[PDB]
């Protein structure tokens, strides 16, 4: 019945909207802003780079993601890192994977 | 809205075995990620009871497996030695538990002479009886209400509730079973018999289908049901069907363009193509075969479960083309890209009773003589498309146009022209050693060439290049050719000369 | 005079793309003529070796015996065999490798476990735990780095595959590093990096400091802005 | 239009036409869809293990 | 889906720990957890650890 105004998956917000049809007396009818922010608190500042500090301030302008700094990974986007472990003589900088299931290779 | 989609309700008697499929859009996160069945209790959550990556819980152990097909794009949970705490409230999904990505499947286990039909079937009532009443009043009855109604005499009465539609062997045998008649029934002839009728109601036959992309539902009937004027109504949320197609003529003022109901064979098997589903059509169908073309009782039907999911991987071609009357259309049909080496076709359309859509063109090259000169098939781009360029249009040449492919899974797309009033984009003689062209200046970045056509497409042609010229013009110095215009590697508007 | 069998990690296929595979010849009396020749299941040989080390100062003999194959014979299961011949031995033994085929792949699921509030309190030292849960086959490979830079392996200990106790034939292990009180009481985020076959680009890494892993505190501070808006 | 449309909408577009544009088109729509909220409501969630965004 | 929880019997001396498990007074069966064996720990001197699971 909603109409989703906005699906935001780097911030995890997602403003929809719906015309409420009231008791049947005149247009008195409601029209919502249902937003649903989902805070991730325990991912870092740096998403990608995880040495980073914790996060505290979430700021959720809610014109600038209706038309950057993402706080959550994309599901379906998969991220990355450059580690420099080593075995033996070699410092062989190799590339993990952050979250894992989604940088499988076809 | 989660795009997992499985079985709604599922029964199955203690002791025996369920099989559980569901299914999700197979992107390479939900190849890959965590397969669950939870047991949604009461009080809270999903308890995993099974998940895939090879926990298996305290209560399912050594009595079930959860498999997973990637690539058949679908999961299976194979539950064995059921019991009555087997019922209850399941989920079926991906990743994690709490977070959505999953599907309700309610799980209902049911307790353990006699007869099992479907619909509008036959059933031989079968009754013995002994030789000291060869001659007597054999009879059927029903028991409702704690007495026996009558439903067959011998003497040539039948019940207004089964009127005429039953004959008698000793057994008795009816026809078009409807589901309020599958009732526990006794025979008499001084002994007796009970008799036991259950009628199912035909299960649904889950096809997880696109969103732009098409369906095709493979309707088998049986000799019985041949010649029955055969149908697909669409059960909605009352009782009724708002009919679909039918073969005696109907279709839908939504359906149009899309429904082909395909020609029967000799087994009565005819099938239906629909095309380019949009979110509205995600609910059951029900082909069947009664006489007046509309869902009636007797009929033996045969439904199925569609679901649209919303997140394709079908790209977003246009399905309005707009084109001028004697001007030009360049539709671009999207396939499937592995399967790049196949054989393309074109079509028409013809309604859904005919349910037609013969071959205008082809990739191997044959095209229909009532179009040559003014029809080409190409190729480029590559990678995802195939473009096909049609000019010299005509008031009643406008349709609804199938872009259909030899290949495995196919998206039906189906491209709308619209032939507008208009004047033409071009300016080329009218039936004509130099030809030219004239081309506006709209298409200053476009190539300006000429083709040679046949059943081959083009071919080019040399010409040279004016300055400003009362916009563009082009010469063609030296069947059917034409001028057109591309655009990296796109194509445009064309126009035909002699 | 005991032998060993050291046939190739994956994370020493993966890393160094060497895949050699070698049997060290130690316990044995301070002797000579070693002759280590590795061998497939035909009998037939393969490339020789080079440096074969010394005895000990503790006067017990230390020999490597190498050779060097390529990824797709290794990965199909044949019978490779090291034969040494020594004086003392008068039966040239064989020992015996193989890849052991028909095994299937996990993927390791890598929890990593923040030091005890009872430990943090003798202001001594912190233990963080990698838990590299439910693999197959064996062979994970932790190591840690501090603050983008590889640890010492002085500092930790991995443990080696054992096979965990429901699940049937998946494996799993760990790793502990040893953290001193005052360099965790100042954040100081550890990363532990497993490598393993049936990761997606063979590595995976999960991190931890003083403030993600179980935190005594949830400082929250989220600011909604221009709620009203003009979305379409 | 009638009063009676906005119950139902059908959504009004108008299109301007200038010379300083490159369509020359900057067509905008406003419906009763549109419009002022008179109802919030914030429903915003925390969970220390979030951070997929599913 | 599961549980591990680790005891991380860390810093003694000889070998020779021996690690069980109860819950609420009971015992419960070796069949769930899972102990090492002691492995010498290497930043101190030749004291040993050891940990052991239970899911
Ligand atoms: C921290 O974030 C920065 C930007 O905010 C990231 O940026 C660069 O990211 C690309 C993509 O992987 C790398 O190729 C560049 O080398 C990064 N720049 C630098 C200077 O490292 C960056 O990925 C994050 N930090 C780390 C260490 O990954
Ligand atoms: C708790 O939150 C308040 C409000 O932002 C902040 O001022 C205060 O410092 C916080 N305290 C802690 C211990 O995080
Ligand atoms: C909690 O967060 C606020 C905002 O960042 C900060 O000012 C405050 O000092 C924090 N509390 C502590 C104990 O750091
Ligand atoms: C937002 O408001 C609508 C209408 O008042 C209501 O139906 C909905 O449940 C609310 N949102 C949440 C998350 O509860």
């Amino acid at each position: 019945e909603r109409i989703v105004l906005v699906d935001n998956k780097c911030k995890c917000a997602r403003i929809t909207s719906r015309i409420i049809r009231s008791s049947e007396d005149p247009n008195e009818d409601i029209v919502e802003r249902n937003i649903r922010i989902i805070v991730p608190l325990n991912n870092r500042e740096n998403i990608s780079d995880p040495t980073s500090p914790l996060r505290t301030r979430f700021v959720y302008h809610l014109s600038d993601l209706c038309k950057e700094t993402c706080y959550t990974y994309d599901r379906n986007k998969c991220y990355t890192a450059v580690v420099p472990l080593v075995y033996g003589g070699e410092t062989k900088m190799v590339e993990t994977a952050l979250t894992p299931d989604a940088c499988y290779p076809d | 809205k989660s795009p997992i989609f499985g079985p709604e309700e599922v029964n199955s008697v203690e002791g025996n075995s369920v099989s559980i499929t569901c299914y999700y859009p197979p992107t390479s996160v939900n190849r890959h990620t965590r397969k669950y069945w939870c047991r949604q209790g009461a009080r809270g959550g999903c308890i995993t009871l099974i998940s895939s990556e090879g926990y298996v819980s305290s209560k399912y152990a050594g009595r079930a497996n959860l498999t997973n097909f990637p690539e058949n794009g679908t999961f299976v949970v194979n539950i064995a030695q059921l019991s009555q705490d087997d019922s209850g409230r399941y989920k079926c999904g991906l990743g994690i538990n709490s977070r959505g990505l999953s599907f309700d499947v309610s799980l209902e286990v049911s307790q353990g002479k006699v007869y099992t039909v479907d619909l509008g079937r036959t059933v031989t009532i079968n009754c013995p009886f002994k030789t000291e009443n060869a001659q007597k009043r054999k009879s059927l009855y029903k028991q409702i209400g704690l007495y026996p109604v009558l439903v067959i005499d011998s003497s040539g009465y039948v019940n207004p509730n089964y009127t005429g539609r039953i004959r008698l062997d000793f057994s008795v045998v009816i026809n078009q079973l409807r589901l309020s008649d599958a009732g526990q029934y006794l025979c008499q002839a001084s002994n007796k018999k009970n008799a036991d009728l259950q009628v199912l109601k035909p299960e649904p036959e889950l096809v997880y289908e696109d969103l732009r992309g098409s369906v095709t539902f493979h309707c088998a009937l049986g000799p019985e049901v041949a010649n029955v004027a055969k149908f697909l109504c669409r059960q909605s949320s009352g009782e009724n069907c708002d009919v679909v197609v039918n073969t005696l003529g109907k279709r839908a003022p939504a359906f149009e363009g899309r429904i082909l109901l395909n020609p029967q064979d000799k087994d009565g098997s005819f099938s239906v193509v629909i095309t380019g589903l949009r979110k509205e059509d995600a609910g059951r169908y029900l082909c069947g075969a009664h006489s007046d073309g509309q869902l009636q009782e007797g009929s033996p039907i045969q439904a199925w479960q569609l679901f649209v999911n919303e997140e394709s991987t079908i790209p977003r071609s246009p399905t309005v083309v707009k084109g001028v009357a004697g001007g030009s259309v360049a539709v671009l049909c999207p396939y499937n890209r592995k399967e790049s080496k196949s054989i393309k076709y074109w079509c028409l359309w013809e309604g859904a009773q005919n349910g037609r859509c013969p071959l205008l063109v082809d990739s191997e090259g044959w095209v229909k003589a009532q179009y040559e000169g003014r029809l080409s098939l190409l190729e480029e781009p590559g990678n995802g498309t195939f473009t096909v360029i049609l000019n010299q249009l005509t008031s009643r040449d406008a349709g609804f146009y199938w872009c259909l492919t030899n290949g495995d899974t196919l998206w039906r797309t189906t491209v709308e022209i619209k032939i507008i009033e208009g004047e033409p984009n071009l300016k080329v003689p009218g039936n004509v050693l130099k030809v030219p062209c004239h081309f506006p200046c709209k298409f200053s970045s476009y190539e300006k060439y000429w083709c040679k056509w046949n059943n081959t497409g083009c071919q080019a042609l040399p010409s040279q290049d004016e300055g400003p010229s009362k916009s563009r013009l082009v010469s063609l110095t030296l069947g059917w050719y034409w001028c057109g215009v591309k655009q990296g590697h796109f194509y445009g508007e064309t126009a035909a000369v002699y | 005079i005991r032998v060993f069998a050291i046939p190739p990690s994956f994370a020493s296929i993966f890393l160094t793309k060497s895949t050699k595979l070698t049997c060290l010849v130690t316990d044995l009396t301070t002797y000579d003529s070693v002759t280590i020749s590795w061998t497939r299941q035909n009998g037939e040989a393969v490339k020789t070796h080079t440096n074969i080390s010394e005895s000990h100062p503790n006067a017990t003999f230390s020999a490597v015996g190498e050779a060097s194959i390529c990824e797709d014979d290794w990965n199909s299961g044949e019978r490779f065999t090291c034969t040494v011949t020594h004086t003392d031995l008068p039966s040239p033994l064989k020992q015996t490798i193989s890849r052991p085929k028909g095994v299937a792949l996990h993927r390791p699921d890598v929890y990593l476990l923040p030091p005890a509030r009872e430990q943090l309190n003798l202001r001594e030292s912190a233990t963080i735990t990698c838990l590299v849960t439910g693999f197959s086959p064996a062979d994970v490979f932790v190591q840690w780095m501090q603050r983008g830079q590889p640890l010492s392996p002085e500092k930790y200990v991995t443990s080696a595959p054992m096979p965990e106790p429901q699940a049937p034939g998946r494996y799993f292990a760990h790793s502990i590093l040893t953290v001193s009180e005052e360099e965790w009481n100042t954040g100081e985020t550890y990363t532990c990096v497993v490598a393993h076959e049936a990761l997606p680009n063979r590595v995976t890494e999960r991190t931890v400091d003083k403030s993600t892993g179980k935190p005594t505190l949830y400082n929250v501070s989220l600011v909604m802005s221009d709620t009203a808006g003009t979305c379409y």
